[PDB]
């Protein structure tokens, strides 16, 4: 049976997106390329270039038209009228425009293709502007984080082809599946969060007994992401694991979300030992002083 | 803090009331709730009545004894004869059981990666892993002692 | 057989913290829960354990009630009312407390009632039923008396925090 | 044009009560579902085609469409007297039913008699009338329960199948969660009079002209799953309970030997909130009475 096309294109990104794909642990990247789907069209990957490429682009989405899924890693710059990325010459925007067009259903690849990432970053200075924003007419899944999971792709993927069917979204059109809950509801130093046990500087004792990083300025509570479940790498880590907090780089905007070492706010946060703790030296200074024992 | 005594009388009381219905849902927790656990804290705050609770009645039962009875081998001349109407003796055992209920209760909250002034506490530990089991038994022993208070609470509501 | 009359107070007040506690939930309910209604009556249990703790405090308080009246007011038509006034002016603020205090425990039982015997008690309950004209009459509905009768549990609050204060500076 | 998916319909020991609830399909019309949704390439009750010409078009439809068409069974097989309770074109209907269900992509098993048995395996199932699931072991079969299923909710099914070109999620058992993921109780528009202690007690008394609750009358509707008390009957008209009948628990398997349709639902948890408070209030007051000497 054939395999079901897809065009992989590229605006302006980094291509951790595509790096992140590659590091696949199961299916692994190489069998999902073979038996699982069709790869049609990818600039990183591809063996034809120039003239080749565009004619392999052309003869896919004509052949495939309204049957080929468009993956899209990066974004379109509106700067100088598009061609702050260039692509054949012309503006990134008329390909991913074109690609568009002809396909049944859109993977925003990343924070780029889901939101603006980086170079939509304060003051912007190309105007890059998510897919979902110039696209409006197509069912656009998005997969946001800098980069995703590597096997929250593949997962996602697998899911597409062996379920035949778009995984379900929440309303901003990321899959409930490994975005339906947040880093903070699932992250295995919540025990410390809760207790109020804190690393308060870099590799104090608190951060050698993997204490919490809110007060390091972990986005974790505001991030909704898989990593601290399915974690990175084959399960290996996460971000917070290896004692950094989340930069809350799965959701919009996060670059421009003041400092990364910055408290997050509007989090509840009520320590169960921090404050009897107070209220235990509250009530025995109280009774210490009283006696005479201050010292 | 030189008021009167029966002030030092309602507060245990409050205390023991919410060291009560709060230990006693670390147990049975209620029923389960639905949402975001980032905006959620129920168990938690259940545990933080608790914990505080517990200071705050700690505090108090170290001091209705330094107000009530207000060597080494002296002091032992005059104890050891309790030791061998008796209306004290329950009176006797309530205090004995709020000492219990702290003793284990602290063994819980201190060894927790406390470095502190409760380092006593974990003998406690130690003992219950001598008796051949762990700190569920401390867990059990305690619950136990919050039924035996309310026995008596049960009792001592006889009228006198 | 009976008991001693402080029984009579001590149940008055274990119905009254439950009534309290569980109207409160009738209103501002817990958190919600979830499985399959044929198995869970959590919002059910409050109703009823307050509806007949309810009823209970009402017999209590109108016995109690019943004797105060009998025995000459409290000591082993607007008169009376007028002069309670001229030497109100000088513990007499203390009595017009516990008074309201029993005025209002018939208030929280004359709306409490006419909310229960509503979906036709069609019984003993038939005067209550002028309670809802009542508050119709106001140019509201049965919604109303729900909001009255939320507010009294809340004045009666306010004097058991003073009643309670009141009492333990009685800790000479 | 495009094709329509291909059906095949066939009956086993059944009523045609099945039949009769999805041709009363509100929306889609069952017209519609015929014209446009499906193709019912074989059906025994609404089929032109007759003896030999019937069993050509069963042939050819099997063969051409193999492991692509969706088999839908109406009735069950009886496995008693070698099968020949039921005998269709000379053979055990059950040599019908394995043929048709080897070729099929799926199967839907239409009300309690293809996911139960339902009354012809009532005690003592003279003919042993065995349902479709115990019969066929290696085929996803949809268990559409119901004595008959509500007609608009076997239309929902079919429509959804169609437009999102899948099958329905399921439970444990095989109903579909949409319509199945509930009980009669637990959307019962009398719940009120239940959870008041508000009760009928005999036909057409006061409380039953006031619509209160059947559970002393034998309504099933505690051990119940299906739509009818949101969903409701014939374009939303009604449901048995709206028109003072207890459910008899018409869904559920082996429903027919739960005793008496007129006897209580047991081990259902039960306390009336104006029942026991009344109590508690008599109690009250008649201790009191006592003691004051105005008994009785
Ligand atoms: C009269 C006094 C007290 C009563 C009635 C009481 C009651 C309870 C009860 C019933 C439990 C449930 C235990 C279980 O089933 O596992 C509990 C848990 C606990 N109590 Fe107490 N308690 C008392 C005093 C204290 C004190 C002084 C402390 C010291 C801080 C304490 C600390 C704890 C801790 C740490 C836990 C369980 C920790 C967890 O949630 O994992 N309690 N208490
Ligand atoms: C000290 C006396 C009482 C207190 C403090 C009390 C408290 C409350 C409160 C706070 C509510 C909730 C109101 C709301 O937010 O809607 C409530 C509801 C109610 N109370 Fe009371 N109540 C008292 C006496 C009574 C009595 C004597 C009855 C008579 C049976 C009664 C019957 C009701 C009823 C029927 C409801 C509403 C039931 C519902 O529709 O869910 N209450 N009560
Ligand atoms: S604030 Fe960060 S480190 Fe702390 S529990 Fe939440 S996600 Fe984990
Ligand atoms: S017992 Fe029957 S009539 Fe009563 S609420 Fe339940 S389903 Fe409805
Ligand atoms: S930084 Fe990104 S990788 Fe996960 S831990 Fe935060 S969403
Ligand atoms: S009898 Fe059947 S029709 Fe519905 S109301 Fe009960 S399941």
């Amino acid at each position: 049976k054939p395999r079901i096309p897809v065009v992989w294109i590229h605006g302006l990104e980094c291509t951790g997106c595509t790096e992140s794909f590659i590091r696949s642990a199961h299916p692994l990247a190489k069998d999902v390329i073979l038996s699982l789907i069709s790869l049609d069209y990818d600039d990183t990957l591809m063996a034809a270039a120039g003239t080749q490429a565009e004619e392999v682009f052309e003869d896919i989405i004509t052949q495939y038209n309204g049957k080929y899924i468009l993956a899209v890693e990066g974004n379109p710059p509106l700067g100088e009228q598009g061609m702050f990325c260039i692509s054949s010459g012309r503006p990134f925007i008329e390909k991913l425009k074109r690609a568009a067009a002809g396909a049944s259903a859109i993977i925003a690849w990343g924070t780029c293709a889901s939101w603006g990432c980086v170079q939509a970053a304060r003051p912007n200075p190309t105007q890059a502007t998510p897919i979902d924003k110039v696209i409006t007419d197509k069912p656009i899944i998005k997969v946001p984080g800098c980069p995703p999971i590597p096997d929250v792709m593949s997962a996602i993927i697998t899911y597409m082809v062996t379920f035949d069917r778009l995984p379900d979204v929440d309303r901003m059109g990321r899959p409930l599946m490994f975005y339906g809950q947040r880093i903070h509801d699932k992250c295995y130093r919540r025990a410390h969060f809760d207790a109020g046990e804190f690393v308060q500087s870099w590799d104090d004792d608190a951060a050698r007994k993997g204490y919490c990083l809110y007060k390091m300025g972990c986005k974790g509570p505001t991030t909704y992401n898989a990593c601290s479940s399915t974690r990175w790498n084959d399960g290996v880590s996460f971000p917070i694991q290896s004692g950094h907090g989340c930069l809350g780089c799965a959701e919009n905007g996060f670059w421009d979300r003041g400092s990364f070492y910055s408290r997050v706010v509007d989090i509840p946060q009520m320590g169960t030992h921090s404050t009897a703790d107070t209220v235990g030296l509250t009530a025995l200074g109280v009774v210490a002083a009283a006696v005479g024992v201050h010292a | 803090f030189e008021a009167p005594v029966r002030i030092w009388h309602w507060l245990t009381v409050l205390c023991m009331a919410v060291l009560m219905v709060t230990g006693y849902f670390i147990g049975k927790p209620l029923p389960s709730v639905s949402g975001e656990a980032t905006y959620l804290f129920y168990m938690g705050y259940i545990r933080l009545i608790h914990f505080s609770a517990g200071m705050v009645f700690t505090v108090v039962l170290l001091m209705r004894i330094y107000w009530a009875f207000v060597w080494w081998q002296g002091v032992w001349y005059e104890i050891r004869w309790y030791l061998f109407p008796i209306a004290q003796a329950a009176m006797f055992g309530y205090f004995l059981m709020s000492v219990f209920m702290i003793i284990t209760g602290f063994a819980l909250y201190s060894e927790h990666s406390q470095y502190a002034i409760f380092a006593p506490f974990r003998y406690v530990v130690e003992f219950f892993y001598w008796t051949g089991g762990n700190s569920m038994d401390i867990h059990s022993w305690h619950r136990l002692g919050m039924w035996l208070i309310g026995a008596f609470v049960i009792g001592h509501v006889y009228m006198a």
